[PDB]
């Protein structure tokens, strides 16, 4: 170990000790290895250490000077691999060590996943027997052939076969070496490890208590040393020690979202002196894991970091709340497997992770969506382990068969989105423990007073359909759905969410709850077809709050006309967004070209020719991605872009409109200047016949919902028809 | 309302209210104290913690307690339910209250009143008028004496475990006693008087007390922690008790730390403590001043003139240790750099270096040799040491580059030597801003300069190094890289292009090329493209995975961060997905069965304004090309693709259900056997595949078939068409217009394109017409029980399902035996197409006989493929079939849950039909009867049945050797017999019918072996999971499948012989059999 490069905060546990001992000796003797463990158990450390300290003549030890060269050749082992594979990575590896002093250069496989592939359908570690013993099959053995082999698995590995190598089989990491491991992590500075070596003991206690209470392996190791970690960098950077607020944040933000683990109780319970009887909510836990202070990653190297955030939820409302009150002056881009017709897998997710190799360059965060079939190209990336080189950051990105490090910035956070029971049930432990835990589904960020809101403003909004009247002889118990359109039984929730975020002052003062209720109560009738307004003069409501919010409805509120409600719109200033993003509902027929003609004529002064997309004919995500880009290119200020989206008719275009909306917004992310204001109008045409209510809710965060009757203007018609609830049909024929 | 939103808010309800009317008040109250309630999901309580923590965090109740106990005349008018629950309420503050004169009280209670000291001070006097002082200041000083004892016992803990590797200290019964909860009576501390307090704290006695409010003095003492340490070493295993702990491991600790205390107190301390004690203390000294005056709290002594001038001289002498380390490193890169030059300050400072003093004070000698190196830094000096000890690095490139200027064309030539990859890109940079940086001491170097010079060098250095901190760490990986910066100038010529030169290579001048290919390989996505790369004249082929791989690597590119490597890459891969694209559409149609683009092919220009060129394999039509960008192209043609993919299926599901018997094959089937029908000879593949609806048919039937089913009418409708469409492809200007036309046209009419085929209108017309000469058609009625219009569902059981059938099939004494069609066997992950194929045939107009159609298993179709089959058979029944078919479902008694035999749980007929063993053996047994004038293989056998299955109880008998001496009887009589002996050994499990079939073929595909065969089946013991499904497949539906080619018909007249060693043992029973015994 002490021959070997020296790294700070790296703990001598006997595991790390070991493995570099089992690896270093077996490669020199060519004999496999197969090293097992749970997550955390420094295997892929091992590996590095081994790669990076086995150099031959350059070696920075004498003792690896006089040993040989070591150049493995690394293959992730997804549980979709092929033998050829394998074959191929034996194969250049026998090429390596052709040719190349066999006594002092040496070329070896690694198949950091190799449990994985045990049970693949396409039986790929079924030639490996043969491999390991003469080199290649189908052909003579001969010299620079034989390949030594690392065969690290985080899964419990398959004994009959694999017997030939030394199988190193990792126990359960035991109390004493738990604590050792945390005096060896914390040994960066001998000051505050003498200050804080007392924690550490009742951590080991609790966590291995935590680890054997669930029967899932839902927490491990890599928790444990994040939060250790963590710990060590909070003293070091308050230097008096821990105030028990840190402690309790430390193991919350490392131990949460399992749903049966009060671990903070755990933790606490062995840890009495170190009680916290304050409320500590997710909301913070998240701003902090994703906005790191300026102090943090300030000195020499990144030896001390948080994780990425993984947030468990329900129902996909992650991307609401993170968008409305966290991701504030720079909006992350969204990855996602675009719903757009006829696009191939392979090419969208080659494209989403060129354009997480552009965020990590650049610095600019990432919020994915899909890990399902991204998982075995991330978690390199999502291990935290860099390559250093001149002071820079390199992570390991991989594509198929295809391995490449690239540059990451020291300002880069990731973000996981994943509901709880696909995380439970389909995510694997690995990249659970390299992912830190966290759960905001829709009532972390609600607060009760909150939940108040949303339950009388769901039983105000139950009773506007209420209406009951015999101005025409039928009986027809109206919907909150049909009242309120796009109501979905829980877009009160949404709509609270966006009224406090409008409020933005966030505090209680008795004048903000009502506020905020009246807000709300705004939001929800800036979504409701006129025909209910004017019915609301008889409903339960009553006949002054229905003149109000008729009032409201036609006076300050725009739902005259599209051209109108642009006008309204554009003439006014925003919460310094460069763009602000709004969507329509609407019952009339969807713009046809001529419209969109007309519209610039009398949007002569603001607008930049908006141009209006059809949906049906985007048989691929490119096309919307070129008209967007061809949209932001043409010259002019604050231009806009109008996307129709008939939901009434025979095709498919109902969740498309996501896919769509993800990519508008991120080409602006990323195709935007910074020098021209820009607005994004999405409009959909809706019946009355039942699909105006089978039409999902108000998309929050990012999505200014709002309903207008008709598009086209009207001239014919007054735009005010409470003067023509107040004249009858013998008023308009007056004469002058 | 109004009042239960406001409290649901934690705003103040009341406060100032002049509200005298009294029953309205009550009323308002009443409200508040039903709506402010603790609800916890509704009325639950249970307890009276919660109750109390409403009661001193809100500040309504006190109010409400002092308006309501201020007159007499509203506590009456309030309400039942209210009063009841401020009864509840005092009843519980005074369950509370009454505690805290005694020590029953709670320690959580406790520390809530102590925390609301207002609130429960107002409410007391609130109740009083139904001590308060005294009694609180005593409980709450009672209280600090807890946590005082309690953190005594925390750090002592913490301490002792500490070093619990060593030593193991039981704590009597603290362990447990600390271990719990803080939920427990207060009277259990036991304060007593005669003053001292014994708690639940067992303490042994007050000294452990002392020792822990000393160890608590010094808990965070660094200092005290190493002393502790290492006079724990002295122990060492050791189960040891509290008591002789003190003495053995506290008591030298404390006296080493006293000593040495008045030792520091003295002055008169040495260096060697000096070196080994402070030496972590490496510039940082303000809490090594808050941990002296931690080390002063100890004794109640002043500290004025201590801990100032000590840590002076501390931070002294550590300035003087760093001065003396870069004073080495200093020297070490000058002898290193080669420059002789002058310093002479530093030879006393090494001369130092090799001394040794034991004093500490103040060296002074030595405050003008330290004043040229006071302030150099902590960090820096390790670019020094690195500069010091990369001796070769600076030897390379003082024999390789050894000036600046020429340094901007060596980077340029390592740019283009580089390679594509982030790193590769990256090392030129690294390289290039290191040696900048170390220019300044690299170059500004002269073998003889003096102290001042170096020093403003030095300096300048310096400045350099302020913006960027990673310059050492630049250096050191741009030595490691020495080999490539040895080999980067004297480099050949670097053969291989780049991943993105090459992507703007493959976007100049590729050819993408779909073939469909003539060679026997699968049409599979890999093999149906191919890349042209031309040049010279050399022409470099690419595969789709290497196209894929070329994908990545140039998606992996470093950032240029311009528009034309990022807009040419994007537009590759744009293009690439397009190609990908009409791939995927174009062998989507291929296997749905087309004969339009069998012979297709097309060629893509990728060149800018290439346009495309379309080909058919067809002497009849011209070539057909475009012109224009190719990604909007490629766009159209693949949406007309699409659509015209989507009006094939619906013109093939129309043709299907005209032509019956055309519903027979399957669609590649289809294709095949109109490619084969128009031969004049056709080979016996597809004359065993027509024998399964003409049975034994031959090439003159199957030529009056197809020459009585086309009319001069349909050639004079060829003919006009033939004269029409070329004026109608000039008519389009473009290509899209004559591609949509002809490809209508070939909707319309097909046969004509290709006068070497049979459209779908002549292969049902054919296939008629050999249903019509091929009479005696087959009748079968459905058991007793059976309705004959709706769905007969069956659950049977595993082992009883396939007899069943077979039984079902019964009633039909000297009818031929059932085939492939009307009776499916599933498998799991069987192809829709089959079951489609299956419902087809039972629920067509034509079929000139009634037939039951079986389904067996039907509950192993997989859940996909169960609701499409069901969607279907829904749809069938919908437009339009005949009422009176025989449709029979069998499934699994215990596999009820899946998919199709729960959407037919109103469709059940719970009979569960069957037949006497005997009986379905004699049905088989008479049935396999070859008939005499056959010259079979059958005669050998136990007089002429063509199919056995041979078992035995334990192997080692001569099944085998049974069947060889059958095979040379047979060989024995007509002689010259050459009779073949196949053999297939069935070996793997999951059985697959796919390699018996194949293993088949070549046997009467030849018409030349139509002599009986004894052909010899024989199975291992590794096939658990597939027997039954094909021992049915072969012996009794007389065919093998495949779902995308020709299908194999058991023949009356080859003997078959399956060996079986020994669920299934029923089974075995159904066929005729032989055993044999040791
Ligand atoms: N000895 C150690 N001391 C401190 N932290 C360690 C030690 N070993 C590993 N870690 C931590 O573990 C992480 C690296 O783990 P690593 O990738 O090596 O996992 P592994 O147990 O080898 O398994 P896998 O094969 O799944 O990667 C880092 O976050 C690092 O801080
Ligand atoms: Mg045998």
């Amino acid at each position: 170990l002490r021959g070997a490069p020296i790294r700070t905060n790296i703990a001598r546990n006997l595991a790390l000790k070991e493995n570099v001992f089992m690896m270093v000796i077996c490669i020199e003797l060519k004999i496999p290895l197969f090293l097992v463990g749970k997550p955390g158990s420094s295997k892929s450390l091992a590996k590095i250490i081994v790669a990076d300290a086995m150099q031959g003549q350059a070696a920075f030890s004498e003792l690896f000077r006089c040993l040989k060269q070591v150049h493995l050749v690394s293959f992730q082992c997804s549980p979709h691999s092929t033998p050829q594979g394998i074959i191929s990575t034996f194969k250049q590896c026998a090429r390596f060590q052709q040719g190349k002093d066999l006594g002092q250069y040496v070329s070896v496989v690694v198949l950091d996943q190799v449990g994985l592939a045990e049970d693949s359908p396409k039986m790929p570690l079924k030639t490996l027997h043969p491999l390991l013993e003469d080199g290649c099959i189908e052909d003579d053995p001969a010299p620079y052939k034989k390949v030594g082999f690392v065969g690290i698995s985080n899964w419990a590995l398959d004994p009959a076969k694999m017997n030939r190598g030394i199988f190193v089989s990792r126990g359960s990491p035991n109390e004493k070496e738990l604590i050792e491991s945390a005096e060896g992590i914390c040994s960066s500075d001998r000051l505050v490890q003498d200050k804080i070596r007392g924690y550490f003991a009742p951590f080991a206690k609790a966590y291995e208590t935590v680890c054997q209470k669930q029967d899932k392996e839902f927490f491990g190791l890599r928790d444990y040393y994040s939060l250790i970690k963590m710990v060590f960098a909070k003293a070091k950077a308050s230097k008096r020690g821990l105030s028990p607020q840190d402690i309790t944040h430390a193991v919350l933000r490392n131990f949460s979202g399992k749903d049966n683990i009060q671990a903070l109780s755990i933790f606490t319970a062995s840890l009495p002196e170190a009680r916290y009887k304050e409320e500590v909510s997710t909301v913070e836990l998240i701003k902090q894991n994703i906005y790191p202070g300026p102090q943090a990653s300030s000195r020499g190297l990144d030896g001390a970091e948080s994780r990425y955030l993984l947030v468990l939820t329900r129902n996909y409302v992650a991307l609401q709340i993170l968008q409305q009150t966290f991701f504030e002056g720079q909006q992350p881009e969204i990855i996602f497997g675009s719903s757009f017709p006829q696009d191939q897998e392979y090419t969208q997710i080659c494209r989403n992770i060129n354009r997480v190799k552009i965020c990590m360059e650049t610095g600019k965060m990432v919020v994915l969506l899909n890990l399902q079939n991204l998982y075995e190209s991330l978690y390199d990336a999502l291990n935290q382990y860099y390559v250093y080189l001149g002071g820079q950051k390199y992570v390991d990105l991989g594509l198929g068969t295809h391995r490449v490090k690239c540059r990451v910035h020291t300002a880069f956070r990731l973000i996981v989105i994943e509901e709880k029971d696909v995380v439970y049930k389909q995510f694997p432990v690995p990249l659970i423990n390299r992912l830190e835990k966290h759960y905001l589904d829709m009532n972390t960020v609600l607060q009760p007073w909150q939940k108040s809101i949303v339950q009388e403003l769901q039983q105000w909004a139950h009773e506007f359909a209420d209406v009951k009247a015999d101005q025409f002889i039928a009986r027809h118990k109206y919907s909150p759905a049909d009242v309120f359109i796009g109501y979905h039984s829980d877009a009160c929730a949404s709509v609270v969410l966006q009224a406090v975020e409008r409020q933005g002052c966030r505090d209680l003062t008795e004048e903000l709850y009502r506020k905020v209720s009246e807000e709300a109560r705004s939001i929800l009738l800036d979504c409701a077809t006129p025909d209910a307004v004017v019915r609301l003069s008889g409903s339960s409501l009553g006949s002054f709050t229905a003149k109000q919010l008729s009032q409201e409805y036609y006076y300050a509120q725009q739902h005259n006309s599209f051209v109108d409600f642009l006008q309204a719109h554009l003439r006014m200033t925003h919460h310094e967004c460069r763009a602000v993003f709004t969507e329509i509902t609407t019952f009339s027929r969807l713009l046809t070209g001529n419209d969109c003609d007309v519209l610039a004529s009398e949007l002569r002064g603001l607008a930049s020719k908006p141009v209006v997309l059809s949906l049906q004919q985007y048989d691929t995500e490119y096309s919307f991605l070129k008209d967007v880009r061809s949209w932001l290119t043409n010259p002019g200020k604050r231009k806009v872009l109008v996307i129709q989206a008939d939901f009434d008719d025979g095709t498919r275009s109902a969740q498309l409109v996501a896919s769509a909306k993800y990519t508008a917004i991120n080409e602006i992310n990323k195709t935007q200047g910074t020098k021209d204001f820009v607005f994004v109008y999405f409009v959909t045409k809706l019946s009355r016949m039942g699909s105006g209510t089978s039409y999902v809710g108000f998309h929050g965060g990012l999505w200014r919902s709002v309903h207008i009757d008709d598009l086209r203007r009207s001239t014919i018609m007054a735009s005010d028809v409470t003067k023509l609830q107040n004249v009858t049909i013998s008023q308009l024929f007056k004469p002058e | 309302e109004a009042v239960s939103s406001a409290c649901q808010s934690q705003t103040s309800v009341l406060e100032g209210l002049s509200c005298q009317d009294l029953q309205k008040f009550g009323t308002l109250l009443s409200a508040v104290i039903t709506k402010s309630w603790p609800v916890h999901n509704g009325e639950p309580v249970f307890d009276v913690d919660e109750i109390f923590k409403y009661l001193l965090k809100w500040p309504d109740v006190r109010q409400l307690f002092e308006l309501c106990g201020t007159n007499e005349k509203i506590i009456d008018n309030i309400t039942e339910e209210g009063r009841q629950l401020m009864a509840t309420a005092e009843s519980v503050f005074q369950k509370v209250a009454g505690e805290l004169e005694n020590g029953t009280i709670v320690v959580g209670q406790l520390e809530l009143i102590l925390e609301h000291q207002s609130q429960f001070l107002d409410i007391w006097n609130l109740n009083r008028r139904r001590d308060v002082r005294s009694l609180l200041k005593r409980r709450r000083d009672d209280l600090l004496f807890l946590k005082q004892e309690k953190r005594y016992v925390e750090s002592l803990l913490r301490q002792l475990g500490r070093v619990k590797h060593l030593v193991q200290v039981d704590f009597g019964n603290i362990e447990i006693i600390h271990s719990q909860d803080l939920s427990n009576k207060k009277l259990n501390e036991a304060v007593i008087k005669l003053s001292y307090k014994r708690e639940t704290h067992y303490c042994l006695s007050p000294d452990i007390r002392e020792m822990a409010s000393k160890l608590d003095s010094l808990k965070d003492s660094h200092i005290f922690q190493d002393f502790w340490q290492e006079t724990a070493e002295s122990l060492n295993e050791l189960k040891v008790s509290l008591p002789e702990v003190l003495e053995y491991l506290y008591n030298p600790c404390y006296d080493n730390f006293y000593t040495l205390y008045e030792n520091l107190k003295s002055g008169k301390i040495t260096f060697a403590e000096v070196d080994a004690i402070f030496k972590d203390f490496v510039d940082k000294y303000d809490e090594l001043k808050n941990d002296l005056k931690f080390m002063c709290t100890m004794n109640p002594q002043d500290q004025k003139g201590w801990i100032s001038e000590r840590v002076g001289q501390i931070k002294e002498y550590h300035t003087l240790h760093q001065a003396v380390s870069s004073a080495k490193v200093i020297l070490q890169v000058r002898r290193a750099l080669g420059v002789t030059g002058d310093f002479s300050v530093l030879n006393p400072l090494l001369n130092f270096a090799d001394s040794f003093e034991d004093f500490g004070n103040e060296s002074p000698q030595f405050i003008k040799a330290k004043q040229l190196l006071q302030d150099i830094s902590e960090p820096r000096q390790r670019c020094l040491e690195e500069l010091a000890r990369q001796t070769e690095l600076v030897a390379w490139l003082h024999k390789a580059l050894e000036d600046i200027n020429e340094l901007k064309v060596f980077v340029d030539l390592a740019s283009i030597s580089a390679g594509e990859n982030d790193i590769d890109v990256d090392r030129v940079a690294c390289f290039h801003d290191a040696v900048q940086g170390y220019a300044s001491l690299l170059y500004k170097m002269d073998e003889r300069t003096n102290f001042s010079d170096f020093m403003n060098h030095l300096q300048e250095l310096w400045r350099a190094l302020d913006n960027d901190q990673h310059l050492p760490d630049k250096l050191k990986d741009s030595a490691r890289n020495l080999e490539w910066l040895k080999t980067v100038k004297e480099s050949h010529g670097s053969v291989e292009l780049s991943s993105l030169s090459l992507a703007t290579a493959i976007n100049s001048r590729g050819v993408y090329v779909i073939e469909a290919p003539k060679d026997g390989q699968k049409i599979s996505p890999d093999t149906v493209l191919r890349l042209l790369l031309p040049d010279p004249e050399a022409l470099r082929t690419y595969s789709t995975e290497e196209l894929k791989e070329l994908l990545n690597k140039l998606m992996l590119m470093s950032g240029k961060k311009d528009h034309n490597s990022n807009t040419e890459v994007e537009k590759f891969s744009e293009v690439f997905s397009n190609m990908q694209r009409l791939v995927h559409v174009f062998i989507k149609l291929h296997c749905a069965g087309n004969m339009l683009f069998r012979t297709w092919t097309a060629k893509v220009y990728c060149c800018p304004d290439g346009g495309i060129f379309m080909n058919f394999g067809l002497e009849l039509l011209s070539q057909l090309t475009e012109k224009g960008d190719v990604i909007q192209l490629l766009g159209a043609l693949c949406r007309q693709m699409e659509d015209f993919l989507d009006n094939w299926k619906t013109v093939v599901a129309q043709k299907r259900a005209e032509h019956f018997y055309l519903n027979f094959y399957t669609a590649e089937q289809l294709v095949y056997l109109s490619s084969e029908l128009r031969k004049p000879r056709p080979s016996e593949a597809a004359l065993m595949m027509l024998s399964f609806i003409k049975g034994k048919c031959t090439v003159q039937d199957l030529v009056q078939a197809t020459s009585a089913c086309e009319s001069k009418a349909d050639r004079y409708c060829l003919r006009e068409v033939m004269k029409k469409l070329p004026q109608q492809l000039l008519s389009e200007p473009s290509l899209m217009g004559k591609l949509q036309v002809i490809m209508m046209q070939s909707l319309v009419y097909m046969s004509a394109f290709l006068p070497h085929c049979l459209d779908l209108d002549a292969l049902g017309r054919c296939l008629a017409h050999l249903a019509t000469m091929g009479g005696t058609p087959v009748e079968r009625p459905l058991p007793k029980g059976l309705q004959a219009g709706q769905p007969n569902l069956i659950l049977c059981g595993h082992s009883e399902v396939l007899p069943a059938a077979l039984a079902i099939y019964m009633q039909a004494p000297r009818q031929p035996l059932p085939t492939f069609d009307e009776v499916l066997l599933c498998t799991p992950a069987t192809t829709i197409e089959e079951v489609e194929l299956l419902l087809r045939r039972c629920l067509t107009s034509g079929s000139q006989g009634h037939k039951v159609y079986s389904l067996l298993f039907a509950d192993q179709l997989s859940y996909e493929v169960g609701c499409q089959a069901e969607e279907f058979f829904q749809s069938l029944c919908t437009r339009a079939h005949r009422e009176d078919y025989q449709l029979v479902i069998l499934c699994d008694a215990a596999r009820e849950h899946c998919y199709i035999p729960s959407t037919f749980s109103q469709y059940k007929v719970p009979l569960v039909p069957q037949a006497p063993l005997p009986n379905i053996q004699a049905y088989l047994q008479s049935h396999y009867q070859v008939p005499k004038r056959l010259l079979s293989a059958a005669t050998v056998f136990r007089d002429g049945l063509c199919v056995g299955i041979v078992t035995s109880e334990r192997a080692g008998v001569g099944k085998s050797l049974y069947v060889n001496t059958l095979h040379t009887k047979l060989k024995a009589k007509l002689r010259d017999e050459t009779v073949p002996l196949k053999i297939i050994r069935l070996t793997e499990p999951h059985l697959d019918e796919n390699q018996v079939l194949s293993a088949l073929l070549p046997f009467l595909k030849e018409k030349y072996q139509k002599m009986p065969v004894i052909f010899h089946i024989d199975i291992s013991t590794s096939v658990q999971t597939g027997i039954p499904i094909f021992l049915f497949k072969l012996l009794i539906l007389q065919y093998l499948m495949d779902i995308n080619g020709k299908i194999w018909r058991r023949s009356p007249g080859h003997l078959y012989l399956v060996e079986i060693p020994q669920p299934l043992f029923k089974f075995l029973d159904l066929f005729p059999k032989v055993t044999c015994r040791p």
